[PDB]
């Protein structure tokens, strides 16, 4: 698949 | 940021992570929202139950 991770503050 | 699961939390944690449906539907989840395992998603191609 298609993954990502987002980072926040 | 809330992604398209039917039982979706959000979570704006510091870093959190997602998955790309690629069984048509092209929408972001949380992997834990959509009951998807890292392992599972970095493996195979990720189709949610809406498209299964
Ligand atoms: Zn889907
Ligand atoms: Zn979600």
């Amino acid at each position: 698949a298609r993954t990502k991770q987002t980072a926040r503050k | 940021s809330v992604c398209a699961a039917q039982n979706c939390q959000r979570p704006c944690k510091d870093k959190v992570d997602w998955v790309q449906c690629d069984g048509g539907c092209d929408e972001w989840f949380h992997q834990v929202c959509v009951g998807v395992s890292p392992e599972m998603a970095e493996n195979e191609d990720y189709i949610c139950i809406n498209c299964a």
